[PDB]
């Protein structure tokens, strides 16, 4: 498997759902000085789709996409 | 301070079973625990206790170190 | 009220008259909350129509000579290629996976977030035959009785394959030929004393 | 003790540990003849693990000069 | 065998304990004259170790690899094979006795506790009732059970006393 | 006042009339087993069953086994009869018994739950139309209508001496099963084998001179 | 009243005394209760209908030489193919259980909506025999016997082959050639100690 594809679709699929599908679920579930959340990440995505939100969702996509290409790379192996 | 994830007092409100056999459930035990050194002592203990007979069932079954098997006294 | 699911036994008070598919039967009392039983007609009624999808797809890929339905996915184990009804299905495991994901998410949560309605209609109704809403009362008794004989036939699939080995047609032409001498009594698994 | 004293040991009451050795036949050891999961060549799980660990598992479970699931009795 | 085990009728260890069983008495044996009291009790060890060790092998008791029987708890096991003798039976013997000493001994404190005196009947026992009692014990597996279905097997929480919590 | 043991103390909850009402109270109950008047209900219940079940397995056993030794049949030892009944059937009797589990206990599940609601498989709808004929008595154990062709219930001043009579045979073909499997053991014969031998030299074949039941002696 | 079937018995006082074939007959009280009287009507002239159809055909099978009742389907099971008056039927089993079930399905499910409506006439009466009332009584009462008598021959069929293992022709052949030699009586299973 080509790693490009791979990781970009399994990105790009988990990144969808997290914007266009799990949004609003994930929104009403959701619903000193260093435990404030002083700085509000401020976002102008019509859905609210913030970059905190792309780390979680990418970050996922990531570890989802590396799973497929690992489990495949098992296949045609000489001693495992 | 991100906006993202769980706080652990509302999962603890959440897991009452319906039919009342747990009666209010886990409802309190944020505070219970979170206030009580001796609650979360107790707990690290207890934790702690079975782990180390863990360690002690499992090293000596599955060596982690070269040439420790033949060294009985060890 | 449907019926009674025995016969001179009086209908527990918390599954109310109205309700499709009520025999009284609940002797656990699982339903006893509200809350839980709302949850529960829902449940019912999604396993029921899955499970009459997977029985039809089961008997029809035995009846019409496509192996049975526990050897269809044997493909993407031993290197072979996707079929259907004979024709070759370009994609390979890991791409089924990521459509069936990614489709089924948004189906589904499309569903979730509707707050556990179980007769949309509208769309999912094109011909209108419980559009009424009058004579849907016996509509959906018989979707009821149907997706619940579909769940009971399914776990016999699953139970009579792990017994036998055999397909769900093949198991009912031994049964066929001799059916004193082939049934769940004479596997000698079911029974172990038998 | 009584049984010994009096030169009969035939005479004692020894409860084979049948259920821990049943859990034991079921990670491979094949002493005991149970022949099921890891102890049965024919298994799902024998056979999908056949070419990752079961190999050096089940070699290093069925020699009893170490102390990995040690043969146990009454 | 089941668990490695073989039978005892089959085991050389078993069949090689009785001769050494046997031997230590036969050496005793030599010091004493045929008919006195000595030798005849020692003869009669060996015919009651003969038969003992006849026994356990025709039972069918599974021996280890020290010729010693085994037995088999699990009732599968046990009623697949022909050991239920060994625990499972056992286990209902004992559960059927000990349920009768406790029945009997409650249905005695039960009765005495309509009494002027309560405590005078539990150290100078009422033997005539005791008696009665102890016949009518033989059906307590049913009595129980008619109880536990009438709710008045046990108390209720209201009536029992407890520490404050 | 008719007892088992005449001059005891007839148990106080045998003496009561619904007590007196049931067919074969000789006061007899030395453990107190049906003490309890629900508990009473249910062994009555089980003694009609236990009685009738005896007399057709009894029946079952001794009529046979009479035309045999006469010639008339040739039927084997009851307790060789299942072995050779299942060489020349069409089913393994693990087959032909989970049959028999799911026939019987669905009509053993009509009368229980008959024992605890009276009349109440006359459920309307739940049965095709025969509910009607499946309310019973008034009297539980006896359910009559279908199970009653002759009609011989109806005549009332018959009925006392009618269920006296079931019982009295009922408890008698009891025993009689186990006298057959307590003798088949001790002398390993048939039962009329067993009557044979008795009457051919009664003093001295018997249960005193058989060498199980009598060990002391 | 049709008569009395019982000379000296009083007739039960739930059978109405216009409904055809009454002759006071219910010695367990099975029809006491109006609603299963009313289902056990429908169910005795349906019976009887079929009964009728059957013991027909049963007889002019063998009449006309083409095998008695009992034989007919051995096609199915011995690898032949099925005839009707002689002429091949292209038909296989397999085929005729389906058409079976969906014509009757069909069929059985008008009767079944109806609710118990056992005399419908109009199509079913072309003729206009029942047309009027008045008539109709005797041909009712006429319709039950010869049907009732039809089942009770269907049992004689069953049971005499069983005994014998002949055709209802040839049983009735043998019984005249040698009457006191070929009955119930002298086949060995019917009375047990001869
Ligand atoms: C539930 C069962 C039951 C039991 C356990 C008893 C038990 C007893 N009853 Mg009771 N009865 C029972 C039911 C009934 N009894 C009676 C009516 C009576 C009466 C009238 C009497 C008893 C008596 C007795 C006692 C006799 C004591 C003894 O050693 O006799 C020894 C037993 C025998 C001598 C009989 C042995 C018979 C043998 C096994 C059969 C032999 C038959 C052969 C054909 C003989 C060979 C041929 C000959 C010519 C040599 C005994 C405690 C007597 C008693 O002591 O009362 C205070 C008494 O008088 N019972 C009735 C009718 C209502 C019963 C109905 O179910
Ligand atoms: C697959 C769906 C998807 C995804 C993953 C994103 C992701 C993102 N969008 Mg959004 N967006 C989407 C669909 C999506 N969008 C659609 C359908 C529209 C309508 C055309 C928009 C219109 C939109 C606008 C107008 C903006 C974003 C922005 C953003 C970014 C906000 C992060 C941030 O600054 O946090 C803190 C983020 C990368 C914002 C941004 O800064 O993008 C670079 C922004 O300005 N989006
Ligand atoms: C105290 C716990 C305990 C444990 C650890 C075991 C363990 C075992 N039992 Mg036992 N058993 C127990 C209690 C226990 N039993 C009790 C209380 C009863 C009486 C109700 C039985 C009745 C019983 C039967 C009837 C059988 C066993 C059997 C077995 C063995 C294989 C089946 C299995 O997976 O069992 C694991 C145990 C459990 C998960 C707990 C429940 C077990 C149930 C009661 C029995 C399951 C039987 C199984 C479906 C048979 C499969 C076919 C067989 C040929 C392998 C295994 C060594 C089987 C065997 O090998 O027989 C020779 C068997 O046939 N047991
Ligand atoms: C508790 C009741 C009971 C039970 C469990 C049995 C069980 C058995 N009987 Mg027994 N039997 C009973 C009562 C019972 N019998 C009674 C009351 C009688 C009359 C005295 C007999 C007379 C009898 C005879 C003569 C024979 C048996 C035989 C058998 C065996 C084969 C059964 C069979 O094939 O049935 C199959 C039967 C049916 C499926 C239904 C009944 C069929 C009959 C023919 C209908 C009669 C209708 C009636 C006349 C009206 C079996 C061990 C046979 C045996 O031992 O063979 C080795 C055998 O030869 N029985
Ligand atoms: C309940 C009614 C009934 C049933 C179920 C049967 C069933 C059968 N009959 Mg019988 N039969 C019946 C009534 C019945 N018959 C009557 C009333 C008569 C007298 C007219 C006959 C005369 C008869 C003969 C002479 C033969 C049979 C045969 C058969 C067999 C083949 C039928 C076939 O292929 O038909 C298919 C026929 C058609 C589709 C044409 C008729 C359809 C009409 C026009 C429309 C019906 C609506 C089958 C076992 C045959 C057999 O057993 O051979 C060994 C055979 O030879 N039957
Ligand atoms: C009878 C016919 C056969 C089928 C019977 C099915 C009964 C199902 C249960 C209903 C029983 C019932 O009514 O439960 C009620 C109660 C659940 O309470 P809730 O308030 O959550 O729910 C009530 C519901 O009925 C309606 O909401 O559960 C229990 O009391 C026992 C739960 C057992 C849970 C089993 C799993 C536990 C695992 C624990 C960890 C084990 C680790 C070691 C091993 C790996
Ligand atoms: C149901 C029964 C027997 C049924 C037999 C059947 C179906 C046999 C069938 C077959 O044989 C055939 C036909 C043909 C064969 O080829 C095959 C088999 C299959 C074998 C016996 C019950 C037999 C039941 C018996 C013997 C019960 C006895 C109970 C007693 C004595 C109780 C006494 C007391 O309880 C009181 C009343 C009051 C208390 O206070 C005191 C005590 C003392 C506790
Ligand atoms: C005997 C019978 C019913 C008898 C009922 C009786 C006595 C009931 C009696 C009582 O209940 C009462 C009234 C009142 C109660 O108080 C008392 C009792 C005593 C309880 C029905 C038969 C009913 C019989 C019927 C319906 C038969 C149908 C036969 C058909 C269709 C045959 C078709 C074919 O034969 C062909 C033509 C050609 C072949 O090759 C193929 C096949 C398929 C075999
Ligand atoms: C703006 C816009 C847009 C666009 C967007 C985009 C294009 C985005 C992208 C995004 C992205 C592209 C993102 C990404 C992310 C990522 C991440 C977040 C990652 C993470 C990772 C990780 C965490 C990893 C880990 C690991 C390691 C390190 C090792 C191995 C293992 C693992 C894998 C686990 C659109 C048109 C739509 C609309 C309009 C607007
Ligand atoms: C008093 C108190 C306290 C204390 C406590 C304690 C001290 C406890 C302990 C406890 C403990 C100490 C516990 C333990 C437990 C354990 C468990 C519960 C386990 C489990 C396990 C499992 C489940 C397993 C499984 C398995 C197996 C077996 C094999 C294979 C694998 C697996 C994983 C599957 C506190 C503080 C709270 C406070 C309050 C009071
Ligand atoms: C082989 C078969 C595999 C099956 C796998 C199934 C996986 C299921 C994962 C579910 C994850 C949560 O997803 C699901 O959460 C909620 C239900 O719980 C839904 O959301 C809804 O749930 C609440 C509780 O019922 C409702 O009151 C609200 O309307 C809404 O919040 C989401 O719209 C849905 O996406
Ligand atoms: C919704 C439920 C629908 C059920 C449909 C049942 C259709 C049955 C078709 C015929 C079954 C018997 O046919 C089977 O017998 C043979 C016996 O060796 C088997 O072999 C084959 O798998 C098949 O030919």
């Amino acid at each position: 498997l080509d790693p490009q594809i791979v990781i970009s679709g399994s990105t790009a699929a988990f990144l969808a759902i997290g914007r266009f599908v799990f949004l609003g679920y994930q929104r009403r579930e959701a619903n000193d000085d260093l435990q404030k959340n002083s700085t509000i990440f401020a976002t102008n995505d019509p859905a609210g789709f913030n970059i905190i939100d792309v780390a979680g969702w990418g970050a996922l996509g990531h570890a989802v996409g590396f799973a497929v290409l690992a489990i495949n790379s098992l296949q045609g192996a000489n001693l495992s | 301070n991100f906006g993202i994830g769980h706080r652990m007092q509302a999962i603890l409100e959440a897991h009452t079973p319906p039919s009342g056999s747990l009666g209010a459930g886990h409802k309190g035990l944020f505070d219970t625990v979170n206030n009580s050194l001796h609650f979360q002592l107790g707990l690290a203990l207890a934790s702690v206790g079975t782990i180390t007979s863990l360690v002690a069932q499992h090293m000596y079954s599955l060596p982690p170190y070269a040439f420790q098997a033949i060294d009985f006294t060890t | 009220k449907a019926g009674n699911w025995l016969p001179g036994s009086d209908a527990p008070a918390w599954l109310p008259d109205d309700l499709p598919g009520n025999y009284g039967f609940d002797p656990l009392s699982l339903g006893k909350e509200p809350a839980s039983l709302k949850r529960f007609t829902e449940s019912e009624v999604i396993h029921g129509r899955w499970a009459m999808l997977g029985v039809a797809g089961s008997l029809a890929v035995e009846l019409l000579g496509y192996g049975n339905w526990y050897d269809a996915p044997l493909w993407a184990v031993n290197g072979g290629k996707a079929t259907w009804f004979g024709i070759e299905v370009p994609f390979d495991l890991n791409a089924l996976l990521a459509f069936e994901f990614v489709a089924m998410a948004a189906a589904e949560g499309q569903r979730g977030d509707a707050g556990g309605v179980v007769y949309p209609g509208g769309a999912f109704d094109p011909l209108g035959f419980a559009k009424d809403s009058s004579k849907s009362g016996e509509l959906k008794l018989k979707e009821i009785k149907n997706g619940r004989l579909a769940m009971v036939a399914f776990l016999g699939f699953v139970a009579q394959h792990a017994a036998t080995g055999k397909g769900p047609i093949a198991a009912l032409g031994e049964h066929l030929a001799n059916p004193w001498g082939a049934n769940f009594a004479t596997n000698g698994i079911s029974v172990p004393f038998f | 003790d009584v049984m010994q004293a009096f030169g009969t040991p035939e005479k004692q009451i020894l409860i084979e540990p049948v259920f821990a050795q049943w859990i034991q036949a079921a990670h491979g050891k094949a002493l005991y003849g149970f022949d099921f999961l890891l102890s049965s060549k024919t298994s799902a799980a024998f056979a999908n693990g056949q070419s990752l660990w079961l190999p050096g598992w089940l070699d290093a479970i069925n020699n009893n000069q170490n102390s990995l699931f040690l043969t146990i009795g009454p | 065998d089941i668990a490695g085990l073989t039978p005892c009728s089959e085991s050389k260890a078993y069949a090689k304990l009785e001769k050494k069983e046997l031997k230590t008495l036969e050496k005793r044996l030599k010091q004493y004259e045929a008919d006195s009291a000595p030798a005849v009790a020692l003869k009669a060890t060996m015919e009651r170790t003969k038969a003992r060790f006849a026994n356990y092998a025709k039972a069918g008791l599974l021996c280890g690899n020290d010729g010693l029987p085994h037995l088999i708890a699990d009732p599968g096991l046990a009623l697949k094979y022909g050991h239920a003798g060994e625990v499972f039976i056992p286990t209902f013997g004992f559960l059927y006795v000990a349920g009768y000493i406790g029945y009997v001994g409650r249905q005695y404190l039960i009765a005495v506790k309509g009494e002027a005196k309560p405590t005078d009947k539990e150290i100078i026992i009422d033997v005539p009732l005791a008696t009665k009692l102890a016949w009518q014990g033989a059906g307590w597996p049913l009595a129980a059970v008619q109880e536990l279905q009438r709710g008045t097997l046990l108390e209720k929480e209201e009536n029992i006393t407890v520490s404050p919590r | 006042r008719q007892s088992w043991l005449p001059g005891s103390q007839i148990p106080a909850h045998l003496d009561t009339p619904a007590a007196q009402a049931l067919a074969g109270n000789f006061g007899f109950d030395p453990l107190g087993l049906g003490k309890d008047p629900v508990a009473l209900r249910w062994y009555q219940q089980a003694e009609l069953i236990h009685c009738r079940t005896a007399m057709a397995g009894v029946a079952g056993i001794l009529i046979p086994g009479l035309l045999t030794k006469a010639g008339a049949l040739n039927v084997p030892e009851w307790y060789d009869a299942g072995k050779v009944a299942i060489e020349n059937s069409f089913a393994p009797w693990g087959s032909l018994l989970a049959v028999q589990l799911f026939l019987c206990g669905f009509v053993e599940a009509k009368r229980w739950q008959d024992i605890r609601k009276p009349g109440s498989q006359g459920e309307p709808g739940s049965f095709l139309g025969f509910e009607a004929s499946l309310k019973g008595t008034s009297e539980l154990g006896y359910p009559g209508g279908p199970f009653d062709p002759l009609g011989l219930s109806k005549e009332a001043d018959k009925w006392a001496d009618w269920k006296l009579k079931e019982v009295k045979n009922g408890r008698l073909a009891m025993l009689a099963f186990l006298g057959f499997v307590a003798q088949k053991y001790a002398t390993g014969a048939g039962p009329v084998d067993n009557l044979a031998a008795h009457l051919k030299d009664p003093w001295h074949v018997n249960y005193a001179t058989n060498g199980v039941s009598l060990p002391f002696l």
